[PDB]
C-alpha cells in the first residue's frame, strides 16, 4: 500500500518556444551608426588640419637656419 | 523601376551598399567649397629655400625686411 501517485502537486512545465525581444531595429539602426561615424570625421579636420599647422613650423626652424 | 531598388534589396544587399558607397563619392567633390582649400593648404608649405631676387629698376614690392607687410596672404591660416 506504499505507491506512488501523489493526490495533488502539479505544473505542468511548458513546450512552448519564445524568446523574441526586439532589439532596437529598423532604421533605429543606421541612424546610431551614422551618426556616431559623422562625429569620426568631424573629430577628423580639428586634429588633421591643426598637425599641419605645426608641420610648417616644423619646416620653418630648418629654413631659418641654413644659410 | 521604383520597386527594382527595393526588391533587390531583399534578395543580395552586399553590392547596393557598394554601389551607394562607389556613388556618393565621386559626386561630392564638385560639390563643398571645403575643395580648393584642399590645394590652398598644400600650395603654401614650403618644402624648399626662397632664394631672394635683386633690385633692377623695380622694386615690385617686398623689400628686405621680411616682417614688413610685404608679401601675400597665407596668414589666414593662423586666424584657422
Ligand atoms: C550601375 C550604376 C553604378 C553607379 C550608381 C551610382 C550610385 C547609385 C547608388 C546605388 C543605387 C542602386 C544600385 C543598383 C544595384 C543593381 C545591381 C544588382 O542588382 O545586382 C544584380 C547582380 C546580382 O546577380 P546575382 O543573382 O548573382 O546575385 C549575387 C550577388 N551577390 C554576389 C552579392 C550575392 O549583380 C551584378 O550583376 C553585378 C555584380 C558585380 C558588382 C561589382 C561591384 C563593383 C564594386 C564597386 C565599384
Amino acid at each position: 500500500k506504499q505507491d506512488m501517485p501523489p493526490v495533488g502537486g502539479y505544473g505542468p512545465i511548458d513546450y512552448k518556444r519564445n524568446l523574441p525581444r526586439r532589439g532596437l531595429s529598423g532604421y533605429s539602426m543606421f541612424a546610431v551608426g551614422i551618426g556616431a561615424l559623422l562625429f569620426g570625421y568631424w573629430s577628423m579636420m580639428k586634429w588633421n588640419r591643426e598637425r599641419r599647422r605645426l608641420q610648417i613650423e616644423d619646416f620653418e626652424a630648418r629654413i631659418a637656419l641654413m644659410p | 523601376v521604383a520597386a527594382f531598388l527595393k526588391n533587390v534589396w531583399a534578395k543580395e544587399p552586399v553590392l547596393v551598399a557598394s554601389f551607394a558607397i562607389a556613388g556618393l563619392a565621386v559626386i561630392l567633390p564638385t560639390l563643398s567649397p571645403y575643395t580648393k582649400y584642399s590645394l590652398m593648404i598644400n600650395r603654401a608649405t614650403p618644402y624648399n629655400y626662397p632664394v631672394p631676387l635683386r633690385d633692377d629698376g623695380n622694386m615690385p614690392d617686398v623689400p628686405s625686411h621680411p616682417q614688413d607687410p610685404q608679401g601675400p596672404s597665407l596668414e589666414w591660416l593662423k586666424r584657422l
